[PDB]
RNA sequence: UUUCCGGUGGCCAUAGUGGAAGGGAAACACCCGGUCCCAUUCCGAACCCGGUCGUUAAGCCUUCCAACGCUGAUGGUACUGCACGAGGGAUCGUGUGGGAGAGUAAGACGCUGCCGGAAU
RNA sequence: GUCACUCAACGGAUAAAAGGUACCCCGGGAUAACAGGCUGAUCUUGCCCGAGCGCUCAUAGCGACGGCAUGGUUUGGCAC
RNA sequence: GUCGCCUCCUAAAGGGUAACGGAGGCGCCCAAAGGUUCCCUCAGCCUGGUUGGUAAUCAGGUGGUGAGUGUAAGUGCACAA
RNA sequence: UUCUCCCCGAAAUGCAUUUAGGUGCAGCGUUGCGUGGUUCUUGUUGGAGGUAGAGCACUGGAUGGUCUAGGGGGCUUAUCGGCUUACCGAAAUCAGCCAAACUCCGAAUGCUGGCAAGUGUAGCGUGGCAGUGAGACGGCGGGUGAUAAGCUUCGUCGUCGAGAGGGAAACAGCCCAGAUCAUCAGCUAAGGCCCCUAAGUGGUGACUCAGUGGGAAAGGAUGUGGAGUUGCGUAGACAACCAGGAGGUUGGCUUGGAAGCAGCCAUCCUUGAAAGAGUGCGUAAUAGCUCACUGGUCAAGUGAUUCCGCGCCGAUAAUGUAGCG
């Protein structure tokens, strides 16, 4: 007969984004694990090497746009 | 306010889990069951979730 | 009035300049903590204007147009020293302490140096 | 001619209430304008399909609380298969001022035998008057064949209705046979 | 036959046969047509087929359009073999067809001759078909 | 206070692209030089420095144009959560909630904050 | 701290290992061979349209290209 | 035929999801192709020009991402990564 | 693998495995202690999305039109150059399209936070004891397979497993409904009410005449009932019955015969109230019967076409009616 040449697929990475909008967060806490900057980092939130973005400081997740830049920030909890 | 009197008809067997979860929030337990709430949305959602399982009056 | 994208039919100094001063906003924001120091550099004057960038409103300024500078006799690069001295003066005047600096499109050197090294002189911890 | 259909207000609004109204035989109409805010009407099905028969006709849509109104149908949302009108946007019209519409496209013309004649476009765009809305615009093509094209620049226009739409573009082919 | 030129992909899932049809559901070329009253697939040897019918009847006058192109493979199973070992090979080339889709067009003919050349190629379709015009 | 204008942000085309006309008081800008700090993978073109002569020609700014692009309802339709129904079958329909994409009418020749200059 | 594994059958039985059994021997219808069951691609028997062949004439006899089904006696698919 | 890892689809708009389902890659490479700082904008098209032609190199206009990214694919990056 | 009852009550999944009918860990049961609304439902208020649908902005696929750089074939004749460009024709543009691995767009749901109400007594931590790790069918969304399988492989809900009762003729998985025991009380669900078989040979109004109901396709058809659009019509419509039912003209390529019937064609003219270089029968070939039309007695409706409801044919296995139980 024949056979199949097909059959390869890579493991689960599980990204995504992990905290929502007005979600309060410690800070070092991840809000999303991407692949690329599909979010920037805005205020309090940085970015890692394998494009992490992270909690940088305590307070609650908002999603926005920074000029032309599609960011995620954490607002400093009132 | 007019105190929604709501009375279940129909079985939960075979119904979705929602539904199910949704006849016991409103504190009905048989068919045939009556209870009183206030009129209020979110007793009103509950009726709407589970319209082919309960009747609703004032 | 700030659109993010460089408008068209601009000189080419002013397209290259804007470029640069767009490259370096990248790095450079203004807080309360550490207002930013802009310096427009043009072919007569120096504009200096200390901004909290997060209100988006300027704490002080200074400029080679005020009524104690024009008639001072010097140089493009002393005038610019001495707008230096007094944007640190007035930086000490309404509590700044620090700044972080941004030569707005154009290089460190010249005029922008020296109102640099002159507001440092005057107590501007950058 | 002005073609008057009786119509009475819409107040329940879905896909349900579309439902209900078709099933009783009626259409959904919408009637926007200038001054004044979208009027949301039924029309019964039968005279509406009959109205709808012709294209571009000045309708009077009259509603017993309120005036008559004048209006064209700009839309008319068809059943694909049966025939049958399911919504008609109806824009309404003053008797002093212009309006734009599409005006529909024919071959009279005969040429020789082997060659054929070709019409390239459904509906014209044309700016006109309201009580003189042209029925069609003939292309009469009698013995032209070979490559000769047809655009929309140069057509025996009715008085009173000007040239819209980009006059580059052919409306009219005549060419040989299909080989 | 109509076959592509060629195709991204050559083993492709089976089209969706269902809804109605999104697009070409008015007359766009000719003065006649056959419109689809029911879905289906509609290989390149049907549409040969229906094509030949509608030519050989209409003889030298007007032009034929078809609306409705095969670009969709299907693929086979390697005959009498079991279950598995892979995806068969494409064989079929397919136009997924909805209800009120224009197949074909016919111009430069009058109508009862183009309605018995559409009936004619209509007996070759597998599905349902009606012959349509411009509101005469 | 107001008007006009020079910088510096926010929204990131309702802002742009294209066309027509007009303006420079301070400012901006081209412009004139290259001695000096500094520079070109060659070039004072650019970066940098000294001037502000000349010029509003371009940048910039004001106004007009829906033209290309952009924004865009209402209603309907597709789809769909839940509950059902129909067909021999691909598949289809209804009740009750939600409800586009396209298209149409239409909007639109930008809105706004801070600093400064001139006049008021 | 670092090094030595195609331990690649890559959570890596041993440092170290190929075959024959028709001479064979000691749970599964969880799984194949027969038959039944389902399906019906294939097979089979029909039919629809009618290009054309039949001197002329589609349909006496036929019947391209296409389309729709029956049966369940073929080869299969499933593994009840 | 396959066996570990990576990318996409199937996968039903969080994540996860199978088949001997559909496509491809990896078992490296780079002392810079790492760090930092500063500067720059491409491909394509049009026109003019010795060898030189579609395409080496130069000049003017246009062109916003269609070029590029060490290496599959996807997510990104012209503020340039 | 041996007595009883009381309370609770699964799994047939994930990962790994010399593993695949075994096992470990996790998931799901139970139970002691601890913590108490933290869980769940609904509402409301936010958040990320790229599926359905749609669209053609990109990437591919694609039909026709306009226009064209450039290739083919020929010519006067080629070193050019012109006559072609009636053939092919990249790209550009207009119109209609297609896509799991396309997206200028973009739901419903689902997921995840805040708040509010409701609520079984849910959730969580930590210990003792497990069993399970062969699933099945059905609804919805998919891959494999042929638009296949009571097929296979996923997602989700239900039931069976482990679930009795009522309905489905019988009939694990479908519908209703979850059995603590007794009852020779009542009301109902799904489903039913002529008899088997409890309850209506119920009332009213339509349709069917096929035993359709009580299986099936492409397709065929003056079945039947109803509703529109449109042509002709007491200036007299359609059918029947009485006279002109034919001239030049045996119009042409045929074919010993196409003069009206071999086929293809410009598809007319006339004595004239009237006729088609020709519709059927006949026919070696011509004759002829007779059709569309004109007048007459009569004369009240006739001819298409679209759709809808219920029917007809197509229909077709082997023990015995045997596809309403
Ligand atoms: C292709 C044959 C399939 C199998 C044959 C059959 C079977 O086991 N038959 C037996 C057969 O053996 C003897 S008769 C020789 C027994 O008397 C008889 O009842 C039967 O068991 C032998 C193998 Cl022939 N099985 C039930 C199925
Ligand atoms: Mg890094
Ligand atoms: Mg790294
Ligand atoms: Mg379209
Ligand atoms: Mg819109
Ligand atoms: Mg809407
Ligand atoms: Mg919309
Ligand atoms: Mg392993
Ligand atoms: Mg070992
Ligand atoms: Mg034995
Ligand atoms: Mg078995
Ligand atoms: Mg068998
Ligand atoms: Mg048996
Ligand atoms: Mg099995
Ligand atoms: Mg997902
Ligand atoms: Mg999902
Ligand atoms: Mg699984
Ligand atoms: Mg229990
Ligand atoms: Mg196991
Ligand atoms: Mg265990
Ligand atoms: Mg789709
Ligand atoms: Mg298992
Ligand atoms: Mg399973
Ligand atoms: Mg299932
Ligand atoms: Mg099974
Ligand atoms: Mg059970
Ligand atoms: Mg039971
Ligand atoms: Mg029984
Ligand atoms: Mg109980
Ligand atoms: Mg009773
Ligand atoms: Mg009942
Ligand atoms: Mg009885
Ligand atoms: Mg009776
Ligand atoms: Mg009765
Ligand atoms: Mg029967
Ligand atoms: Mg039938
Ligand atoms: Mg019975």
């Amino acid at each position: 007969a024949s056979s199949s040449r097909n059959g390869r697929d890579s493991n689960a990475q599980r990204l995504g984004v992990k905290r929502f909008g007005g979600q309060l967060v410690n800070a070092g806490e991840i809000i999303v694990r991407q692949r690329g900057t599909h979010f920037h980092p805005g205020d309090g939130v940085g970015r890692g090497g394998d494009d992490t973005l992270f909690a940088l400081r305590d307070g609650n997740v908002e999603f926005g746009t920074r000029r032309g830049r599609r960011v995620v920030n954490v607002t400093p909890v009132e | 306010m007019s105190k929604l009197k709501i009375t279940q008809i129909k079985s939960g067997i075979a119904t979705k889990p929602n539904h199910r979860e949704t006849l016991r929030s409103l504190g009905l337990k048989r068919i045939g069951d009556t209870v009183i709430k206030e009129d209020r949305p979110e007793f009103r959602g509950m009726v709407r979730t589970v319209r082919h399982l309960v009747t609703m009056e004032e | 009035a700030s659109t993010l994208t460089v408008r068209k039919s601009l000189s080419d100094r002013a397209k290259a300049r804007a470029r640069r001063q767009a490259r370096g906003r990248k790095k450079i924001f203004g807080t309360v903590e550490r207002p930013r120091m802009v310096v427009t550099r043009s072919s007569k004057h120096v504009f200096v204007q200390v901004i909290d960038d997060v209100a988006g409103n300027t704490l002080v300024s200074a400029s080679t147009m005020e009524a104690e500078l024009r008639e001072m006799s010097g140089d493009k690069t002393a005038k610019a020293a001495r707008v230096g001295t007094i944007i640190g003066e007035r930086a000490k005047a309404a509590g700044i302490t620090k700044v972080v600096f941004d030569k707005a499109g154009n290089q460190y050197h010249g005029r922008i140096a020296a109102l640099a090294d002159a507001a440092r002189e005057a107590g501007l911890d950058f | 001619d002005i073609i008057h259909l009786k119509a009475e207000q819409r107040t329940e609004f879905g896909k349900g209430a579309a439902r209900r109204i078709r099933r009783d035989d009626k259409v959904p109409a919408v009637m926007y304008g200038h001054d004044h805010d979208p009027i949301h009407v039924t029309l019964d099905g039968h005279a509406t399909l009959l109205a709808l028969r012709t294209e571009n006709p000045l309708l009077s849509i009259e509603i017993e609380g309120q005036k008559p109104m004048l209006a064209l149908p700009k839309d008319v949302q068809r059943d694909v298969l049966k025939g049958f009108v399911r919504h008609v946007d109806l824009l309404t019209v003053r008797r002093g001022e212009k309006v734009d519409v599409n005006v529909a496209l024919r071959i009279t013309g005969e040429s020789a035998p082997g060659t054929i004649a070709m019409t390239e476009f459904n509906e014209i765009e044309v700016q006109a008057d309201l009580l003189n809305i042209p029925e069609v615009i003939e292309i009469d093509v009698t013995g032209l064949e070979a490559g000769t094209t047809i655009y929309l620049g140069d057509l025996k226009l009715p008085e009173g209705t000007s040239l819209l739409g980009d006059a580059e573009d052919v409306a009219a082919t005549v060419a040989f046979p299909e080989t | 036959m109509l076959i592509p030129r060629r195709v991204k992909y050559r083993k492709q899932h089976h089209p969706k046969r269902t809804g109605a049809a999104k697009g070409g559901t008015q007359l766009a070329f000719g003065d006649y047509g056959i419109q689809a009253t029911e879905g289906g697939y509609l290989t390149n040897r049907q549409i040969e087929a229906a094509r030949i019918a509608m030519t050989r009847y209409i003889k030298r006058g007007g032009k034929v359009w078809i609306n409705v192109y095969p670009d969709r493979p299907m693929t086979k199973h390697p005959a009498e073999s079991r279950m598995g070992s892979g995806k068969g090979t494409p064989e079929w080339w397919i136009a997924n067809i909805k209800p009120g889709r224009v197949l074909f067009e016919l111009s430069g003919v009058p109508e009862d001759v183009a309605r018995e050349a559409m009936r004619l190629a209509i007996h070759k379709l597998p599905m349902k078909a009606r012959f349509i015009s411009r509101e005469g």
